[PDB]
C-alpha cells in the first residue's frame, strides 16, 4: 500500500 | 482525496480475469476470425480496444453473442492481441509483427500500434 | 517467453472498467446491501473478492441478476470496497475503518483486511 | 514497454  | 492505494491491485484483477477466460467462466461473446473462434469477456475487449468499445456501446450490437471480424484479419495476430489484452504481455516476433500491427490498427489498440511502428523502424 | 510488456496496461484496463461502471455499461448484477443497490460487473467482483468468486462460479447463482448481502453488512463499507475494486484506491478513515474491515472479511478481500488490521494496530 |  502507498500514498498515491 | 485521502485514499491509500494497493500497487498490485490492477495486475491482480487482470490475472484473475485471465484465469476466468482460461476456464471459460462468464465469457459472453465469441469473436470469429476466419475459421477460428475466440471466447472472451465483452468488458475486457472494450477496455482494450477502440473497435470493441464502439461495437459493444452500440444499442443493437451490445446484445450479440457472436462478432465476425473482417476476413483480412489474421487469426494468429488476433490471438497474440487477445493474450495481450488479458496479460499486458505482447508476443512480438519478426514473423508476426506485420500481422500484429495490422490487427492492432483494425482493433484500435494505439499503444500496440506505436511499439510495432518503433520495432519496424529499428529494422 | 520473449514477450514485451506494457507497464500501464492493467491500470488502463481497470480505469476503463470503472468508466463502464460509472455509465452503467454491460453491468450484469445488482448487489443489495440493506436498502441500497449497487450495479457492477460480475467478472470484476469475482476478480476482487473470494466471496463473489465462490458465488458466481456456482452453477445456479452464476445466473442471478440480484445478490442480497448479509443484513449485518454496512452499505457505506460496501461502497468504499466496490470503489477500491474498480480503482485500487481505498478511502480508509477513522470513522469507517471498522465497517470497512468487517465488510472486507465478509467479502474475502485479504489485502484490504491486512491494511485495516495494521492501521488499527497503529492506533 | 519493458522486458518483464
Ligand atoms: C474513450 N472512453 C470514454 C472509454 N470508456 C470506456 C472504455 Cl471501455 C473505453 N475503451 C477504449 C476506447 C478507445 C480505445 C481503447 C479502449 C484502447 C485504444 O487504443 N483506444 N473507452
Ligand atoms: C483462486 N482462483 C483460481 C481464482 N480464479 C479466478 C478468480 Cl476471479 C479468483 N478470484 C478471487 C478468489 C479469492 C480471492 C480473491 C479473488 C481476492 C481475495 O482476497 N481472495 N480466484
Ligand atoms: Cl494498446
Ligand atoms: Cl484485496
Amino acid at each position: 500500500w502507498v500514498i498515491p | 482525496d485521502s485514499c491509500i492505494q494497493f500497487t498490485r491491485h490492477a495486475s491482480d484483477v487482470l490475472l484473475n480475469l485471465n484465469r476466468l477466460r482460461s476456464r471459460d467462466i462468464l465469457t459472453d461473446v465469441v469473436i470469429v476470425v476466419s475459421r477460428e473462434q475466440f471466447r472472451a469477456h465483452k468488458t475486457v475487449l472494450m477496455a482494450c480496444s477502440g473497435l470493441f468499445y464502439s461495437i459493444f456501446t452500440d444499442q443493437l450490437k451490445c446484445n450479440l453473442s457472436v462478432i465476425n471480424l473482417d476476413p483480412e484479419i489474421n487469426p494468429e495476430g488476433f490471438c497474440i492481441l487477445l493474450d495481450f489484452m488479458y496479460t499486458s504481455r505482447l508476443n512480438l516476433r519478426e514473423g508476426n509483427i506485420m500481422a500484429v500491427m495490422a490487427t492492432a490498427m483494425y482493433l484500435q489498440m494505439e499503444h500496440v500500434v506505436d511499439t510495432c511502428r518503433k520495432f519496424i523502424k529499428a529494422s
